[PDB]
């Protein structure tokens, strides 16, 4: 029932706050906040917030990471485990995530 | 029993007055006595206002009450003991007493006007003490005679468009229709009159205080404390006896219409007028215990107020949350009430659906989230002790108890953004735990 909530007020609002990321506790649960990513549980808003915590991962550049990068990882690799049905294309950025942290 | 026996001799040693209590005395002798001649001798001894006598006089009245019984008299008499500030404070303090036991017993439940007049003097006593400990005992007596109408009134349910328009809507006339001083009691329609009775008596109380509440610095003076009183007693009612507004099984009989009708229907106008004409206003208390009245509406009398929860969300609320030049602390406050209303699915679902799937309703749910993201965004403090402060100033979800506050005579813009960043976290929780 939340369908129209879901395309009404997400896709270029959520994400722009939740950018607030990139500004220092508060990352912990804005993390948390993108986790809660409904994917029609209409893919604009997946794609918005699956990319925004890949980019936040920061995994394809290593040595900067810190607990931040492996919070946004360990969130990324939970959605992917708890609602694979439903990611459909955003897959991709998912299995970047993990082979770039293949490499270590 | 036998302390009206020592009070008619104390009353008698005190002494015209005297011949009274030598009478009563007599006809005890004879014994159980007529109710008129030894209420007139307690009632010639507090016509004066002395030290030893009228407190005794009033305490024996206010016993004999709780016994046998006439009423109507007592009480106008035990409120007249009170002329005002020049009485000193013990006489105050026994008056309070003696209403408190005439109003509650477990026989002999005065109904209509007796009972609407001693929570009025309780509080006149309240308000015109000029002492602080009578003040304090005049409040919290009359907070537990105003919750226990409602707890009764509980226990028979137990057993059985803008701003402006707002003044108008008049739903329910109550033309003169209180005030009915016969009634009395102790301990299909027979008890439904009973009941009918205690509904009359805790919508007149409601009156009472809904137009306390409507008139109109100085927190400590006069009329300002009345209206704190007014609406504090208001939210207690409202949050300690929620059960009783939105039961559909209370219904209170018309007065020009002589209809059975919905409790919250019949003060939905008083309510409404209580906000509309009182909330939003200059000084922080009122608004914070307005915001507390209006979120207990928002949460539990959706139903019933779905044109008025928009009509004060648009003009009073979210017109406050958009004003530039307006206080930060009743921002807070309502962003506060906001983070309240978020962990709450349904309260968000029945708020999207009601106000912004209608196309003429304007969009709530939409603007209420943005502006939550809107100061979810400046960062005043850098320096992270501010943070850690804030994080270490944590003592959860909205649950409800008794509610009694007492009147007896860092950053806040940070810990807003705060606010409204948890709020948000706990909309995406709540919607996502309405998915499932």
């Amino acid at each position: 029932h939340v369908g129209p909530m879901f395309d009404a007020t997400w896709m270029s609002f959520f994400s722009t706050l939740s950018s607030l990321v990139q500004k220092t506790d508060v990352n912990k649960l804005c993390l948390e906040g993108m986790k809660l990513a409904t994917k029609i549980a209409l893919s604009t808003p997946r794609e918005a917030f699956i990319s925004m915590l890949k980019n936040t991962a920061n995994l394809n550049n290593p040595r900067e990471m810190q607990a931040k990068n492996v919070e946004a990882l360990k969130v990324l690799l939970d959605l992917a485990q708890t609602e694979g049905n439903y990611l459909k294309e955003s897959w991709k950025d998912v299995l970047l995530c993990i082979s770039q942290l293949d490499r270590l | 029993l036998k302390f009206v026996v020592s009070s008619l001799d104390i009353i008698a040693a005190q002494a015209q007055l005297a011949e009274l209590a030598e009478k009563a005395l007599a006809a005890i002798k004879e014994n159980l006595p007529d109710p008129e001649v030894v209420f007139a001798p307690l009632q010639l001894a507090t016509k004066s206002g002395t030290i030893p006598l009228t407190t005794t006089a009033l305490d024996c009245i206010g016993k004999l009450i709780s016994y046998s019984y006439l009423i109507e008299r007592a009480i106008d008499t035990i409120c007249d003991c009170f002329q005002g500030e020049t009485t000193l404070v013990e006489i105050q303090l026994q008056i309070v007493k003696s209403l408190l036991a005439a109003v509650l017993n477990d026989k002999i439940i005065v109904h209509g006007a007796g009972l609407l007049k001693a929570v009025r003097q309780v509080y006149n006593i309240f308000l015109l003490s000029r002492s602080t400990a009578n003040q304090q005992v005049a409040q919290g007596t009359l907070t537990q005679m105003v919750g226990t109408v409602f707890e009764r009134v509980k226990t028979r349910l137990h057993m059985k468009l803008t701003l402006k328009d707002l003044e108008h809507r008049k739903s329910f006339d109550d033309s003169h229709m209180g005030d009915g001083p016969t009634m009395v009691s102790q301990v299909p329609e027979s008890l439904d009159a009973e009941d009918e009775a205690y509904i009359r008596d805790a919508y007149l109380v409601f009156r009472s205080f809904c137009n306390l509440s409507t008139k109109i610095y100085d927190l400590r003076g006069q009329p300002m404390r009345s209206k704190l009183i007014s609406l504090h007693l208001i939210h207690t009612l409202l949050n300690n006896h929620i059960t009783v507004f939105t039961s559909p099984l209370c219904t209170i009989r018309n007065t020009k219409n002589n209809e059975p009708t919905n409790f919250l229907q019949a003060i939905k106008y008083y309510l409404c007028l209580s906000i509309t004409r009182n909330g939003a206003s200059s000084v922080d208390r009122v608004f914070d215990i307005c915001c507390e009245i209006f979120w207990l509406m928002l949460k539990y009398m959706r139903s019933s107020f779905k044109n008025e929860i928009e009509v004060f969300l648009n003009e009073i609320y979210l017109a406050l949350l958009a004003r530039r030049n307006a206080p930060l602390s009743q921002k807070l406050t309502f962003v506060g009430i906001l983070k309240r209303l978020c962990e709450d699915p349904r309260a968000l679902v029945e708020l999207y659906l009601n106000y912004d799937c209608n196309q003429n309703v304007d969009n709530i749910f939409q603007t209420i989230v943005e502006d939550l993201s809107r100061f979810a965004t400046a960062s005043v403090p850098i320096t992270p002790t501010q943070e850690q402060q804030y994080e270490e100033s944590r003592s959860t979800a909205g649950e409800w108890q008794i509610k009694s506050v007492l009147p007896p005579p860092l950053p806040k813009e940070y810990v807003m953004k705060r606010t409204a960043l948890d709020s948000l976290v706990e909309t995406l929780r709540s919607l996502v735990h309405w998915s499932q």
